[PDB]
DNA sequence: ATCAATATCCACCTGCAGATTCTACCAAAAGTGTATTTGGAAACTGCTCCATCAAAAGGCATGTTCAGCGGAATTCCGCTGAACATGCCTTTTGATGGAGCAGTTTCCAAATACACTTTTGGTAGAATCTGCAGGTGGATATTGAT
DNA sequence: ATCAATATCCACCTGCAGATTCTACCAAAAGTGTATTTGGAAACTGCTCCATCAAAAGGCATGTTCAGCGGAATTCCGCTGAACATGCCTTTTGATGGAGCAGTTTCCAAATACACTTTTGGTAGAATCTGCAGGTGGATATTGAT
């Protein structure tokens, strides 16, 4: 066996919500799939020096929220913050 | 009166384009450097109080500026960090 | 009835400023602005004395290395006047502008 | 039993983002919350590039997205373009873009 | 005997490319480029072909953008014919040598 | 049984292919000594490039540079690439 | 019992640095030889700045290093100024320097 | 009380590079700003070292390497050597 | 070339803000001794894929010719900045209540560590599906000569 | 402004590589369920040091005058673009030997994890020392007018 993961299902997935009748050549996927991975490390990493500025050794939402505020320009955060917040809210109602 | 902008005056310009090596300057030059270093503040103190609210402090501290201004690729030296 | 020639006290404070060290802008004038800005991001806020020293390290340390590209830019189109078109191409080049 | 991705209202795998967070050394200790907001914002980025990708996609007559397509949803995007400045997309090109001095007559 | 004059057909040149996305250096070329000078770092080498394909999607963005900014440059100083002293110019306010 | 050297083989940067890539970057006219001004910019890129992808690969033990190498040479040098698994 | 930075005969901390290391989630775990490698690159750079901005404050007749001379020291080395070539040194000022094209008729 | 900083380590190296130097407070804080960059810079490197390696560990080995990536030429030579001979020394011991 | 108004520089002086020196205090670390756990080097290995020779052919590089027009030198003048003496409004400097930055005690909602049970994303890979590259030709420009 | 040589545009057509679609084995995840550990939010506190106010300090705003810079015009040499002929070397199709990468089972040197002893680095309230920033003086270079 040889297995390696990605993010090309969730990403096809995504993408046949906002284009139901559009394809991705495998090369744009896995342009899609490295752009994803970017994401996670800046923010990811930027939750990391928040969390060692403050002496926390926990990284929250709270940080993860943060970084989102510094990594992104304006129209992207305030939509990534809701979209994150909602995610959470919901999470939690649930079990 | 007065505006706050302003308060960079034509005087203290012409001394940094000095310290820049420059020797004549347009008059244009003054409102256009005060748009720049306008631009670089907010940039650099919206970070800044990003990290002060994410403390939960009401102060900023030279630490919040020095993490700010190294985010944004202008690491400074002889504040803390 | 003295007079230096334009160009000659202008190269004399260049010499003058670039042997220096000392901040260029006045303080309480810098202290005023930064407040200012601060103020729209969120209000109420106060300002470790050193915090507002760093900021103006920064961006003293900032202009003058424009100044200097600028300067760059304004000879480069054969002139010795740096006009607002040379900070634009400098912040241009610099990926600040695009 | 609920897939947490499930529970949060998402595509992107909650658990496996968890899972990366905690074997990335980002710190000793990562809440529950982490991963579900961690996997929203990075959904709700793909939606975005993907939003405009098809749409450019479109414009070029074309039904499947390539890296071309990507480039020009990306250049295009004032917000995309900034977060993506220090970014290369491979087969990407550029933006069609003459200096109006460049061009003939008066 | 039909001419077009000179700087048409260039126009149309950089409508051309800057509407496609293939590699516009020969492949074999600059393979070999690639493995000479990894080659005077460390000797024995191999490459997955993918290796050599990433820099050289690399390198031609690298030289894209350049010439972008060098163009900048000469169009400042009034031409529309870029020289060295232009692509000097952009690589020291981008801090390839400031 | 082996090699054949590789010398100058920064020409094969050919005058039409830098030529087609200042087009892309919107050039219009170019000078005569803009071909080897740009094999000289050119070489100085890929050997800091490459100079830190062999190194990745060295210190993973490998004789073969990969993909990733490089996708990690350029992000050392804060030029992003997508699209080879980085 | 003698110290870690004795036995490896550097000034800088070894222990510290080890702690810092380990507390600074960079892996889950440090080697006892990282510590020392890493605490003797940190001398040598820092032997490397003083002595030069030691220099550049004898060449302005003064017995104190100061933030110009650290300046001074920095952009003045072709290597160090690369190292440092994104940082700001407060109170450093700037080489003295006018185009040529600048300096009278 | 406490708050911890390189300025006497600083200090006593300086003693060595010129016994008749003083160093005034604001310079002592840039020294001690270099020497946390260089060690985060450092040690960042070696943390991705180890993790595209697929390493739980952080040796000599990846703090070498992040050096030669890190410092210029010349500087990374001497560096280079002035830490394999701490940990020769270490281990020689 | 000759003064003359000014800036620049060097030797000397000394008050003092800031740096080196001394000491008891002691929490916070670093060094140490024991037992437990384990990352990853060593040796054997299955097969991915990289280096390489093979051969055909046309896409593309090379080299030449010719002249359009861009770059750059030159002259010239309108007006924008530099220099400067004058009048004084703002910044700088030093003293004082209180906002709030840290350290502290507390204790619970939440995060490890763990033994199992349940669901899923990956993929080898024979088979079906399909967007669009690319060859073709004709409608509509776009240029450049006249 | 009519003409002619060419490039551009764009919809139609079909072989084919590349993408969407399985049925199934499943290692590796991810989720369920106690048991144990504890990070850091919340309420209370006392000393910092930050904002504010008065008084003394000294840099900036303003109008005049004109030196010389920037840029519009004119001119022409020669560089660089366009076009064409020629044929080479890159590109493409393909199969092969084997170096070497990724996986594997073994297993010891080295690193983690408390628990305990020794000690170094940090600092507050007290003392003292000193490098050098200004301030004076007088010599000399710099600059600009004649």
């Amino acid at each position: 066996r040889k297995r390696k993961e990605s993010y090309a299902i969730y990403i096809y997935t995504v993408l046949k919500q906002v284009h139901p009748d559009t394809g991705i050549s495998s090369k744009a996927m896995s342009i899609m799939n490295s752009f994803v991975n970017d994401i996670f490390e800046r923010i990811a990493a930027e939750a990391s020096r928040l969390a060692h500025y403050n002496k926390r050794s926990t990284i929250t939402s709270r940080e993860i929220q943060t970084a989102v505020r510094l990594l992104l320009p304006g129209e992207l955060a305030k939509h990534a913050v809701s979209e994150g917040t909602k995610a959470v809210t919901k999470y939690t109602s649930s079990k | 009166l007065r505006d706050n902008i302003q308060g960079i005056t034509k005087p203290a310009i012409r001394r940094l384009a000095r310290r820049g090596g420059v020797k004549r300057i347009s008059g244009l030059i003054y409102e256009e450097t005060r748009g720049v270093l306008k631009v670089f503040l907010e940039n650099v103190i919206r970070d800044a109080v990003t990290y002060t609210e994410h403390a939960k402090r009401k102060t900023v501290t030279a630490m919040d500026v020095v993490y700010a201004l190294k985010r944004q690729g202008r690491t400074l030296y002889g504040f803390g960090g | 009835p003295h007079r230096y020639r334009p160009g000659t006290v202008a190269l004399r404070e260049i010499r003058r400023y670039q042997k220096s060290t000392e901040l260029l802008i006045r303080k309480l004038p810098f202290q005023r602005l930064v407040r200012e800005i601060a103020q729209d991001f969120k209000t109420d806020l106060r300002f470790q004395s050193s915090a507002v020293m760093a900021l103006q390290e920064a961006s003293e340390a900032y202009l003058v290395g424009l100044f200097e590209d600028t300067n760059l830019c304004a000879i480069h189109a054969k002139r010795v006047t740096i006009m607002p078109k040379d900070i634009q191409l400098a912040r241009r080049i610099r990926g600040e502008r695009a | 039993a609920k897939s947490r991705s499930n529970r949060a209202g998402l595509q992107f795998p909650v658990g496996r983002i968890h899972r990366l967070l905690r074997k990335g050394n980002y710190a000793e200790r990562v809440g529950a919350g982490a991963p579900v907001y961690l996997a929203a914002v990075m959904e709700y980025l793909a939606a975005e590039v993907l939003e405009l990708a098809g749409n450019a996609a479109r414009d070029n007559k074309k039904t499947r997205i390539i890296p071309r397509h990507l480039q020009l949803a990306i250049r295009n995007d004032e917000e995309l373009n900034k977060l993506l400045s220090g970014v290369t997309i491979a087969q990407g090109g550029v933006l069609p873009n003459i200096q109006a001095v460049l061009l003939p007559k008066k």
